[PDB]
């Protein structure tokens, strides 16, 4: 069984958040690193120094911590994830 | 060389120095670099005042030392 709401939004107004905050979890993205407006950081991401996101990249650790080091990039539509083990 | 330029030059050098030591772009907020220009002109003209006024207040008391050695005799 399937039911509308009118809660559903068919325009969300605001756009995509790109920084998605997971309770004390923060995406960590340092200066100097790119990371375009369609990347979506949620999780505990962390970017560093010199680093760059191209747009697309769904980077996500909502399950385990993921890092990119320094002056490393990754590319356009590259989904990046975690497991529990 | 007229004590501001230099001075000019060396606070918009600093305000680079400041805001690029910390990662960012050179030119971040440009009303801080312009009053950092004036600040560092400000400072560079007071100094060569200073300077001044010390040398000048240094000779009149290097003549009193050197009178007072030379009533020894
Ligand atoms: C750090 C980097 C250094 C890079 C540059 C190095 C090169 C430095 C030379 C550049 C420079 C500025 C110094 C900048 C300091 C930087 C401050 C840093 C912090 C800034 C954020 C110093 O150049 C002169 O300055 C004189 C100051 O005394 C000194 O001359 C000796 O002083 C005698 C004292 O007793 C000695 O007895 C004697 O032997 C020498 O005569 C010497 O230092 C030098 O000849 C330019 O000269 C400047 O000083 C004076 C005289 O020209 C001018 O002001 C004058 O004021 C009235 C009477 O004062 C005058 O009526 C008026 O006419 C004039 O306006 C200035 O307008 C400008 O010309």
């Amino acid at each position: 069984q399937v039911t509308p709401s009118p809660d559903r939004v068919k325009w969300d107004y605001r756009g995509q958040r790109q920084i998605i905050p997971l309770g004390q979890w923060l995406p960590k993205v340092a200066v100097d690193a790119y990371v375009a407006p369609n990347v979506v950081l949620a999780g505990q991401v962390t970017v560093w120094d010199g680093s760059s996101v191209w747009n697309g990249a769904v980077l996500r650790g909502d399950l385990n911590k993921i890092t990119v080091g320094f002056c490393s990039n990754v590319q356009e539509r590259c989904v990046v994830h975690a497991a529990w083990s | 060389i007229s004590a501001t330029m230099v001075g000019a030059l060396l606070g918009l050098g600093t305000q680079m120095y400041s805001n690029a030591l910390r990662k960012l772009p050179y030119m971040r907020h440009p009303w801080e670099h312009v009053v950092g220009m004036g600040l560092g002109a400000v400072f560079a003209n007071q100094l060569v005042k200073w300077d001044v006024k010390l040398k000048e207040d240094l000779d009149v008391m290097l003549a009193k030392a050197r009178a007072a050695n030379e009533r020894r005799y």
